[PDB]
């Protein structure tokens, strides 16, 4: 779910 | 290693090597242009991101599906190629932190790179807690916690609430708070309040800085709808 | 390096590696395998094939990448890094071409096992011959279709037409007259003759079979499309 | 277009  | 080559050449270097997707190359490529002791531009700080971001997704993802063949199995042979991924992993994550703390961070003095890389000192630190256990995941949580949390003091002092740095810090320090931290309600909270301040700011913006800063706010409401 | 890892455990890491996506750990351990000096079963030959094949494709496609931008720029460097990815390949063609040499096409006499190791020598000069050039790409070129030609000559005598093992040799040899020798014509009668002679002999074959042997055949199939 |  993160950045990127 | 890279001290031989000039900065420039490894820059260049970096940007073909992301082009072939060798991004065990570029990170090298990129350690070598850091450790010549010049600040990074905006560009070199993203080559930089980049290139590890890659390389340790990687690392994460194999030591995800070794993790998980463990846990079924739960010889001597699933642990010991899963701990060799592990201390891989490890090593890539003190390398960049390495280099954040020699001595990138010091050095920055700007919003733009004091929280970039205060951010990234997060995210690396978040890598380490995910395959650490017990009494030492503590103290590697708190590190990545105050690393977000400096970067999260300046970016709202700092930056507009749809700047893209801020915008991508907030979504990982909600990743942190949900997946590592065991604070679902501090991932929720902050990824509304950041969405919705973004939200009202949006008017502010050009077309293109428009489709940079929404581009991140669905990835928060994309996480939004996972978590409630 | 692999020397004090048994060669079960050498195997059974592999297996993990490969569900990992850890090819180049895949390859490692295939090839400390290969060097414990026994022969390998069949589904070890694929466990070496499959690592290695997973290797230096991702070096292929780099060093594809690399030459374009090289070719379409004509300072040094996309030359120099385009020579390292280069050597980096050479290297794991030299690697591979080592074992088969040292001992495995030596000791391996059922024809499954020569065929398939024939076709890898073929395969892995052929790699070789996509880097070279001039003169000494005549000598790797004509390598490769000696080791193609032998395991030819192998199948031909000791296999069903609709063998994999002698329909997975034909493609290549086929790709080999098409892409490397010049020879278009060679690799479409080639193709054809395959293809033919393996529909004739499907009526043989279990339902499973003939999943295995149609599926190699379709691909012979896709490339007559391509170069007809 | 090889094996593959
Ligand atoms: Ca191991
Ligand atoms: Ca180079
Ligand atoms: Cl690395
Ligand atoms: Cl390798
Ligand atoms: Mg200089
Ligand atoms: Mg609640
Ligand atoms: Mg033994
Ligand atoms: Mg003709």
């Amino acid at each position: 779910g993160s950045l990127g | 290693a890279m001290g031989s080559m000039e900065r420039a050449s490894l820059i260049q270097k970096a940007k073909l090597a992301e082009q072939a997707e060798r991004y065990e190359d570029m990170a090298a490529f990129m350690k070598g242009a850091v450790e010549k002791g010049e600040e990074l531009s905006c560009e070199e700080r993203n080559l930089l991101s980049v290139a590890y971001k890659n390389v340790v997704g990687g690392q994460r993802a194999a030591w995800r599906v070794l993790s998980s063949i463990e846990q079924c199995s739960n010889g001597p042979e699933v642990r010991e190629y899963r701990e060799k991924v592990e201390t891989e992993l490890q090593g890539v994550c003190d390398t960049v932190l390495g280099l954040l703390d020699s001595h990138l961070i010091k050095e920055a003095g700007d919003a733009e790179s004091r929280v970039f890389y205060l951010k990234m000192k997060g995210d690396y630190y978040r890598y380490l807690a995910e395959v650490a256990t017990g009494d030492d995941k503590k103290r590697i949580i708190d590190s990545a916690r105050s690393a977000y949390q400096e970067a999260m003091d300046i970016s709202k002092k700092e930056m507009p609430p749809t700047n893209p740095i801020r915008l991508g810090l907030a979504l990982n320090f909600s990743v942190f708070h949900y997946e590592i931290a065991n604070s679902p309600e501090e991932a929720i909270s902050l990824a509304k309040t950041t969405f919705d301040e973004a939200m009202a700011d949006l008017h502010t913006l050009s077309e293109d800085s428009y489709k940079d800063s929404t581009l991140i706010m669905q990835l928060l409401r994309d996480n939004l709808t996972l978590w409630t």
